[PDB]
């Protein structure tokens, strides 16, 4: 069981960018990338909804 | 602090790309010769 409505794709990519912090490498950008693709979902529910997606993401990962 | 802001920020990224393509060009690294701009750069302020 685990609760959805953007909140799975959001807790698991704060930690891929934590764990880049410290696991830099040469693959410290590819991270990032999974980092910034799981968030597209909450932006994808932020364009039919018609809400702002920065400021609905700004305020999610704060 | 504000959505200008953001923007700006992808100008500071998209305007790395001159150094990324000399990196190319050149065969060497991109990743590897952008990280030594980026440690060299804090102290040289200029001619680096």
């Amino acid at each position: 069981v685990v609760y959805g409505g953007g909140a799975a794709e959001v807790t698991m990519s704060l930690a891929v960018s934590e764990e880049a912090d410290k696991q830099r490498g040469i693959d410290q950008y590819a991270f990032r990338g999974f980092a910034q693709a799981l968030d597209t979902i909450p932006m994808t529910l932020a364009e039919n909804s018609g809400l702002d997606p920065i400021g609905t993401l700004s305020t999610l990962k704060s | 602090e504000g959505v200008q802001a953001f923007i700006w920020q992808e100008f500071a990224s998209a305007l790395e790309v001159i150094p990324t393509t000399l990196a190319e060009n050149a065969g060497l690294n991109s990743i590897k010769v952008v990280t030594e701009l980026r440690s060299k750069h804090e102290n040289g302020e200029l001619n680096d």
